[PDB]
């Protein structure tokens, strides 16, 4: 069982885009589906829930009207159109399978959000991207002035694993994030699509 | 099984005749008194007639006196009502009720399913009474000294579209199958029923029935359609390893009281893992120590035997019947009580690529320290920073169960050489004597 | 189940009177009965206990001789003759049903004081009564110079209920009590039998 | 079932005869040795006689040698004792004991119920031994090299008024049904039993039995009757909402140790509600969180998940066996720990009907403040009142869970106009800066 | 079950002697046996372990070569020859039964040191003995200048038992121990074999 989200990236305020959640490993039509929002460094904020397209779709009080959830059981996908996006919606979206069908002997997360996907990250901001700048320092390496979060930072491309502590990035005056990996450093920024080996 | 089937109801015309027959099995039908009771569509119960154990004594309501004949054939253990010279007011649903006790203390326990025959109340029970969940509602019958005072008062709860069900008999008692929630009461010529706490299954019509030694009938009551009208979670619980920590969250009846709560464990940087899915049950693949228990509106997640893997954010989530949303808890930040460690203190002068970049980010680090509370003051030659340094602490270590903090002071390129020495002083419980490496330009 | 007490009122020191406790809703002869004293703003003092008239009647060490408890199962009443009343006995008397018969499956407050009546109030004092004086003041209304406690004070005859805070009366130099209701005021003094709408 | 019934006991006369017959079923009666054992009323066990598996070898106690004949009929699987030329000392209760093992390691496991026949001990076991609960008591048998040293020592526990029960056999082991608590021991010519921890069910007579290869009898032990040897309540407990508060009261053995404690919740201005009626049990209609537990002399009322409805006086009450009074508890004033609120401060000049009445009662009020501790000082133009103002605070609010206080200054009619300004200063944690409305004449 | 040790006493440094452990109450051949050392006021230092004479004997790393353990199942005794004794070996030796044979239903200290004997005391020192000298002080009596430890000190020959506190002896500059019993005093010194009633 695996749910893979796609469509998380740079969004202009008031923009429109589409999260696609490919669900595999289970009979997609039998379980309800839901989207759950998590603001960076904040709690789980439920987004929406669906079981059938012709049925009733449920939405959070703050997203009623500007969000639209849908299914495609032929493709085993769950789609979320978000339009007229507001500032507080910059977050990580998880595609979660909500079982609603319990069987006699098989006891399975009935009504519990059972399995959560890796989740994509949506940035609702007009600020443009900027490639990370890596600066080598317990050996460490700062990565400053990259937009937006996240960036994948590692030591020796994952060869050296023990003792690698990564602290969460910060929101600076320029609005540009910065982390540092402490024990070559590999810094991979997907939104700007730059791989840097320092 | 003491079931009593009944039939003989159908479309008839006024002034005609109709034979209703109900057959009783599972008990000695020839030893218990029985009766025919009538319910007009959307109206309270009206007791038609009643026949004794022997069939010798027959009682009829004065509204139907002189035209209905109640009869009882014990050989086939069946009982008949012969309706003759019918009126338009007799279109209703008919039941035959078993009488537990003799008259006058009549007690109707088992009722027929209902035969739909198409063709005032002595007890002034209130038309309706409105209640709220968890309330204590007293719905009071009312009668004369012949109705309430001398004979037992029996309370029937009729769910919408079903046969009535006995709740209270002999003014005080309850059958085997009625929750103690319902309590009878009787004082003088006024009876009452007290429901302490209400649920969705108490939405029904409640009737008071009493025999009459003067009217010689079992008068019923009128209607009284009883109508029923955020997971607050601790921000950060904690405990020593090996202890049993109780994370108790509470919402409302709509939030958690009437819906299945769930408990999820979100480790830092990872997706949450469902530890509890029912109010009590636990999914396979989770240690048995993660117990769950929902009492009323408060759900408790008990984590026994804490370890370095047990520190995470424990959320409780439950569906809302009113708001229609799977509302989560605030998020309990569980942390283990570790022995206070010694903060290893380091500092780094900014590199020369900082100078080539135009800024200077000088970093000070406190590694392997407990607890979360610690302060770093940038003493730049006996001078304190004024709201420019920013710091964030790590989560509790997955194995060492300790903290790491880094304070970064981001000053201007020309600001680095205008001063000579930069240093960071640390305030923590593990190091009463401050430790600082004073690097120079 | 309800126990209603009657006979609480003005008592001259060393006087004599009779508390009558009408008990309904239970088989009176199936449960011991007791009287419990509560001095105003103080704990509960076990007055006395009885089960059968021919049986020994338990009395508190401070009331032995001057109190007499009795039953009337025909009337379902519990009677307490108090005579030669002393000053400390000014209090509230509760008539409490003390179950002493436990049955097999029915588990019921065996030996516990199960149900307590509303309780009457007995004032052992030679001071005469005085009608309350109501003075309108968050809207408030003082009620001063009434004897004895209690007085039933309310806003708009119970129509306005939220925010109505009543503080306990005080014993002044004149010995005359005073409260105030804060958010017309209805002040009903039973011992002087005056209903005042201000 | 290996039961062995027995009969043939009744009123007889000295010098007569009596046939005792016991029938054994459930095992091969013709393969196990059996014996007759005797217990004088209020005296230790005395082994009458014993017959082998074949009935060929018979053994008799020298006190009854030559006058009792033990016999065994295997066809009907019954066994007889023919008592002839009886004496006055033979009035006792008789049992027939199954012998698990051969002689000399005799082991009496199953015993008859007892036949009451009306008409010195070799092992110098102590007459009695006193123990305490949870103690480790060693009750030591004693014999010669023929009694204890060479043959197995078996320990029987006879409850008052029942047949004896095997505890220890072969000097060390225990049957299937004896707790490991009991431990056998044997050294030289002295055996012993060790009971580690004692209960109410260890009150019994403990006998040591051993065969003799010289005396040719199964001598028992003597007796050794093992013998086992104001509700002070906190004035004001408290806790934050959602916490579990323990209200622990303690009296005496007469107060609470030997009588059922009860816990009552008196909300302000209302009659108390019984929350706990037994030492542990809880009446219906009370939330399940109100737990009760009486350990020894201390009763604990545990209130889990406090709320705005949980603040009340919690009394514990218990009957006194000595004083003969339902001694109650001092009265614990439970209050919830709320966030400190801001006292809303008001003041009222006395009305003109005060002037028409001859007094002046000026009132100052602090509404919606936490905690209970707060002070009001009547600053009448930089002057403090001298013991004339009186104030009483409200109880914690039923919903807001906060306090309201009113201070009344009752001064003379002429005292109101002799001064110009009256004011009240407030001291509370919620308002560090004092707030006061200075009204004027 | 009881294990009694014998042979603890004065030993010249580099001397030789024999601890004999008579074991009764159990089938001696079925359980392994061991010797455990406890320096005065120190922890348990395992000495040696045996199960069969022809099998492998195990010894502590510090006693390999200078100690020899043996059994005598005919006499139900466990013997320990200690030779070339060194200074740190002055201690208390416990003879401990180490069960190694677990049976099906009988669950018994399998592999646990089950039962420990009273233990003897071995002093490896060239210093000669000296009789104790009582010095009466809550009444008390001081036993000073006795060699070696232990000495059995009591009040009224064990008749007066409650309140008798005995503190451990000390190693003085003269090397001579001293205790005191506080609440006649009986002081019994086995190595010097003197019984003193003061």
């Amino acid at each position: 069982v695996q749910l893979l989200e796609s469509g998380g990236g740079l969004v202009q305020p008031g923009g429109s885009l589409r999260l696609s959640c490919a669900a595999s490993g289970f009979t997609f039509s039998d379980y309800a589906m839901s989207w759950v929002r998590q603001a960076p460094g904040k709690g789980l904020e439920w987004v929406s829930w669906i079981y059938s397209g012709s049925g009733n779709k449920y939405y959070a009080d703050s997203v009623k009207g500007r969000f639209t959830i849908s299914r495609d059981n032929s493709k085993n996908t769950l789609y979320l159109q978000m339009n007229s996006l507001r500032a507080e919606d910059t977050a990580v979206y998880y595609c979660a399978r909500f079982p609603i069908a319990r069987t006699s002997n098989s006891q399975s997360s009935y009504d519990g959000m059972d399995v959560w996907g890796q989740g994509t990250l949506v940035t609702v901001s007009s600020a443009s991207t900027k490639g990370p700048s890596v600066f080598p320092l317990a050996l460490g390496c700062l990565v400053k002035d990259y937009f937006p979060e996240p960036v994948t930072v590692s030591w020796n491309s994952g060869a050296l694993t023990s003792g690698v502590h990564t602290f969460p990035a910060v929101l600076q005056s320029s609005g540009l994030y910065s982390l540092s990996s402490v024990v070559t450093c590999n810094v991979d920024h997907k939104p700007s699509n730059t791989k840097v080996d320092k | 099984e003491v079931q009593v089937l009944e039939s003989g109801g159908g479309l008839v015309q006024p002034g005609g005749s109709l034979r209703l027959s109900c057959a009783a099995s599972g008990f000695t039908f020839s030893s218990y008194d029985m009766s025919w009771v009538r319910q007009a569509p959307g109206k309270g119960l009206e007791w038609v007639s009643g026949i004794s154990y022997s069939g010798g004594s027959t009682y009829y309501a004065d509204s139907v006196k002189g035209r209905f004949t109640i009869s009882r054939d014990n050989s086939k253990n069946t009982l008949y009502l012969q309706m003759n010279s019918l009126r338009a007011e007799d279109t209703a649903v008919y039941y035959c009720a078993r009488d537990v006790n003799f008259v006058p203390l009549v007690t109707f326990d088992y009722w027929g399913q209902g035969t739909l025959v198409t063709v005032q109340s002595v007890l002034t029970q209130p038309p309706s009474a409105s209640g709220t969940p968890g309330q204590r509602v007293t719905l009071s019958c009312t009668g004369s000294s012949s109705n309430i005072g001398s004979n037992s008062v029996t309370w029937y709860q009729q769910l919408p579209g079903t046969a009535p069900k006995l709740l209270i008999y002999d003014d005080n008692q309850r059958p085997s199958g009625v929750p103690d929630r319902f309590s009878g009461s009787k004082s003088g010529t006024s009876a009452s029923l007290a429901i302490s706490g209400l649920r969705s299954e108490d939405e029904a019509d409640y009737y008071c029935g009493t025999w009459d030694y003067s009217l010689s009938a079992y008068v019923f009551g009128g209607g009284t359609k009883l109508t029923v009208l955020v997971l607050t979670q601790p921000p950060s619980a904690s405990g020593t390893p090996g202890q049993r920590v109780t994370i108790s969250c509470s919402g409302s009846s709509s939030n958690i009281g009437s819906n299945a709560v769930s408990w999820y464990q979100q480790l830092p940087g990872t997706a949450p893992k469902l530890l509890i899915y029912a109010d009590n049950k636990r999914p396979s693949g989770v240690p048995d120590r993660f117990s769950g228990s929902k009492s009323g509106t408060s759900a408790s997640l008990a984590i026994s035997g804490l370890r370095s893997e047990d520190e995470a954010d424990y959320y409780c989530g439950a569906w809302d019947s009113s708001l229609n949303a799977y509302v989560f808890g605030g998020g309990t930040k569980l942390t283990v009580l570790r022995t206070v460690a010694a903060p290893s203190v380091f500092i780094f002068p900014p590199s020369d690529e900082q100078l080539k970049s135009g800024t200077a980010s000088v970093v000070c680090l406190l590694n392997n320290f407990y607890p979360r509370e610690a302060k770093v003051q940038w003493k730049v030659d006996n001078a304190l920073q004024s709201g420019n340094s920013q710091e964030s602490v790590t989560e509790q270590d997955s194995k060492d169960s300790t903290y790491s903090l880094s304070s970064t002071l981001t000053l201007s390129k020309a600001d680095y050489e205008k001063h000579k020495v930069y240093a960071c002083e640390v305030t923590h419980q593990g190091l009463s004597s401050p430790v600082t490496k004073s690097f120079n330009r």
